RNA sequence: CUCGAUGUCGGCUCGUCGCAUCCUGGGGCUGGAGCAGGUCCCAAGGGUUGGGCUGUUCGCCCAUUAAAGCGGCACGCGAGC
RNA sequence: ACCGCUGAAAGCAUCUAAGCGGGAAACCUUCUCCAAGAUCAGGUUUCUCACCCACUUGGUGGGAUAAGGCCCCCCGCAGA
């Protein structure tokens, strides 16, 4: 994951899930995986 | 017993009890009535405001004594002031007859 | 003058509140109420008046879930580091006596009274209590009025 | 207020009643029948229950 | 069950061991001598049994340990030690005038032996906590051995707890484990510890069976 | 539109609510279910499931797929069959059912015993691919990715034991 | 604040706490073939050496090392040197 | 931290809302040591138990001792 706590979609696939407490994104590609805080 | 009303506060008295109530305008032996707030023969109350100006409450003044000597020494701080007066609240002694 | 607190002038009656469902807040209030004796108008601040308290069932108090994983229980050791840190949920699976009894004895005053008066709170995880020698009534709590 | 918890109502309200009933007693002597006479202070209480008006509004 | 015993120890010795080794070696005699009184874990929640050993006359004791012993049944001991068990009574492992002998300890099966230690006195921060204590030449006025510092200066405006000083150190019961028995003399009582035990020769010593393995 | 499917059974067995909480016995053996109190489970007079609570507050709809789901979950499973197919792709594995149990082995000593749990089942076909199966989907599945995240995932061969693939990602190589 | 005194640097001795983790522990991503490597997440329990030049912290270097942390506490610590 | 199953709202997809599982030298355990002044001052067991005076009978003081312990003395690889 990269943790960048200003959480955006990267490519048209990322969907801006939230998952208990932190918001985390998936694209289903760990390319990035980001999540933020 | 009666809550009697004097000197702005309210004393709890039946017959026969003394009570160390204000300076009351009175000498020995002469008699004082002094109106009440709540009059009670232990199960019938008295309550109604108009029914409480007719229960008069009374009693012989006696003894007009003095309180106790109140001593009061003000002092602030640094300051450097000091301030000491007393004090003797005269009183009167009170039996009620009511 | 009063007349109500003086010489062997109080009352001991006593009190068994099932802790079965309550939260433990309104528990600790009530039974912290009923211990140092404002349930009784013959009351003051200098002498013990007041019932022996006893909490059963505190095994099942209620407290929020999302509390028994997060309020912490901290109790300091003096020794550099030796700080306790403890969620009410291990606390709870271990002593449940332990966080209802915190919770009152932290309601009362914080005085030498407060001690003598905390001597009177029994708690119990499970229904049954061994203070049955004499006649526990059970006090169960009741907002009152306005 | 505690004779009042005993009487089911709070000391708000026997306050409001003893006050709209107008018995002009004080705190104190209203304690000291509270603690010698039970019964005093039971007629009292219902004083100021027959003497609060409705309801939370007014 | 965790199978100890008590007994004393009497002295160190070297033994040559099988693949032609030494052996640094405490002999401990934890001899025949270990009778019991057993703890269950209903009346008082241990699960633990009383062993008993030593010899003393009647007079040499007094009134409640003689009753606890003739209770017992057994004739009185001058130590009188305690073993936990289990989270079990079992009720056949043990019995009340039951005899022990240093023969359990099946010469291999480690032991941790327990025992109070030898009084190092009322020894400073050096022999107490090995402080590699302050210089010795260059200019070092009086503070050789010395402590040093206790602390900072404004914060902990005090000494925090259990900061290492000086304090008679010593007797605290000690437990070195995995004390592999050489040899078991149940042929004149003593019990051969490949190691050193904690304590005065000649002194109680708690032999237990290890719990590491 | 998501209250538009009250549960059928084939079976017709134990649907029936005891007191807030479901169970169903037939082809397999029985389950349970806790079921939060602001949901609502009835029964169809032809003896079918039917579901609802006429609470709309946003919680209602959270529990109402759930609890559909998991109700399906439940007798559907007990009658039709949970079992999921699962590939070992890559080199060396050859199963043991010692018991009725597992044995892996892939690219290291020490072939691991997958402990046999009670309520499960373990199934093979080949010796790169097996399967298993039981009456509790998320007992299942739970199993399934026990199975799985052995050999974390590599993309630059594929060592997966996969849920019949479902695409593995590949390399950069070198 | 302290001037009718709060003894200043470095070293030593003794610590102690923080996490902004050097190592050891678990991980995600990797433009990660393997070795590794680089970056991000969690993690403070331990550990974090010896010398040469310098009053020197600062450094540079030698030989290592698992690694040879970065800080706080009157730039901790002189009624302890 | 991260991983995961079941799974909606939001006919899907999701580790999450209900649920369950993995998960580390970090937390409680496990171990070693202190420890009931833990005044909430614990427990199992054993031992001794009239024991004589005076009052205001009594309690209340006294005195006598039981069991026990101490002080003395000989010591200690226990210790200022």
């Amino acid at each position: 994951v990269k943790v960048n706590p200003s959480v955006k979609p990267i490519c048209d696939k990322c969907r801006l899930i939230r998952r208990h407490g932190r918001v985390m994104v998936i694209c289903s590609d760990p390319r990035h995986k980001q999540r933020q805080g | 017993y009666a809550i009697v009303k004097t000197g702005g506060k309210q004393y709890k008295v039946a017959v026969g009890d003394v009570v160390k109530v204000e300076k009351l305008e009175s000498e020995q032996g002469e008699k004082v009535s002094l109106p009440v707030a709540l009059v009670v023969d232990g199960a019938t109350v008295t309550t109604d405001a108009k029914a409480l100006a007719k229960v008069a409450v009374t009693g012989e003044v006696l003894g007009h004594t003095k309180g106790p000597k109140i001593r009061i020494h003000k002092f602030k701080n640094k300051t450097g002031y000091h301030k000491r007066q007393g004090h003797r609240q005269q009183l009167t002694v009170l039996k009620v007859t009511g | 003058p009063t007349y109500a607190p003086k010489a062997g002038d109080t009352t001991r009656s006593w009190y068994v509140i099932d802790a079965t469902d309550v939260v433990l807040g309104r528990l600790a209030v009530a039974a912290a109420n009923l211990l140092r004796g404002k349930h009784k108008p013959t009351f003051a601040p200098n002498v013990d008046g007041g019932d022996f308290v006893i909490v059963i069932n505190a095994d099942k108090v209620a407290i929020s879930g999302d509390k028994l994983q997060h309020k912490m229980v901290y109790r300091h050791s003096g020794y550099p580091g030796g700080l306790h840190k403890r969620t009410i949920g291990e606390l709870m699976q271990r002593h449940p006596d332990r966080v209802v009894e915190k919770a009152i004895l932290g309601m009362l005053p914080k005085n030498r009274l407060s001690r003598q008066i905390q001597r009177k709170l029994r708690v119990y995880a499970g229904p049954e209590h061994p203070h049955s020698a004499q006649q526990p009534v059970p006090y169960e709590l009741k907002q009152v009025a306005q | 207020n505690a004779a009042a918890r005993l009487n089911d109502i709070t000391y708000n309200r026997l306050i409001q009643g003893l006050k709209a009933a107008g018995v002009e007693v004080d705190r104190k002597n209203l304690a000291d029948i509270a603690i010698s006479d039970p019964a005093a202070f039971t007629a009292l209480v219902d004083v100021a229950r027959a003497a609060l008006p409705e309801d939370v509004n007014a | 069950a965790r199978k100890g015993i008590l007994g004393t120890k009497l002295g160190m010795t070297q033994v040559f061991d099988e693949s032609n080794r030494v052996v640094p070696v405490t002999v401990v005699k934890a001899g025949p001598n270990v009778v019991t009184r057993i703890r269950t874990p209903e009346r008082d929640g241990y699960s633990a049994v009383q062993l008993a050993y030593g010899e003393i006359s009647p007079r040499k004791v007094n009134k409640p340990l003689t009753g606890q012993y003739t209770a017992a049944g057994v004739n009185p001991r001058r130590y009188l030690a305690e073993l936990r068990l289990d989270d079990s009574d079992a009720a056949t492992e043990y019995q009340v005038g039951q005899e022990l002998t240093a023969e359990i300890f099946a010469d291999g099966s480690y032991v941790d032996v327990t025992g109070t230690s030898k009084g190092k006195g009322f020894a400073g921060t050096m022999k107490r906590h090995g402080f590699r204590g302050q210089g010795a030449s260059h200019g070092a006025q009086a503070v050789h051995r010395r402590p040093g510092s206790i602390g900072g200066c404004a914060t902990p405006a005090r000494v925090f707890k259990g900061t290492r000083m000086a304090g008679r150190m010593g007797n605290d019961r000690v437990t070195v484990l995995n004390l592999l028995v050489h040899k078991v003399d149940a042929e004149n009582g003593v019990l051969l510890i490949k190691g050193a035990v904690p304590g005065r020769t000649g002194g109680l010593v708690m032999v237990r069976s290890a719990i590491k393995r | 539109r998501i209250g538009k499917q009250p549960i059928p059974v084939p079976a017709g067995v134990d649907v029936t609510i005891e007191g807030q909480s479901i169970s169903v016995k037939g082809p397999k053996g029985t389950l349970g279910l806790t079921v939060a109190e602001p949901i609502k489970v009835a029964r169809n007079d032809d003896g079918a499931i039917v579901v609802t609570r006429p609470d709309d507050e946003r919680r209602n709809r959270s529990l109402h797929g759930l609890s559909r789901t998991l109700v399906s979950n439940l007798v559907t499973g007990v009658t039709q069959g949970y079992t999921t197919k699962m590939e070992i792709f890559g080199v060396g594995y050859r199963v043991q059912l010692k018991g009725s149990n597992l044995e892996f082995a892939l690219g290291y000593s020490h072939p691991v015993v997958i402990e046999a749990p009670e309520g499960i089942t373990f199934a093979v076909q080949a010796p790169t691919k097996f399967t298993v199966s039981g009456i509790d989907k998320q007992k299942v599945g739970q199993i399934a990715a026990n199975i799985r995240r052995l050999r974390r995932p590599d993309p630059y061969k594929g060592k997966g034991v996969r849920y019949e693939g479902e695409q593995i990602r590949r390399k950069v190589g070198k």
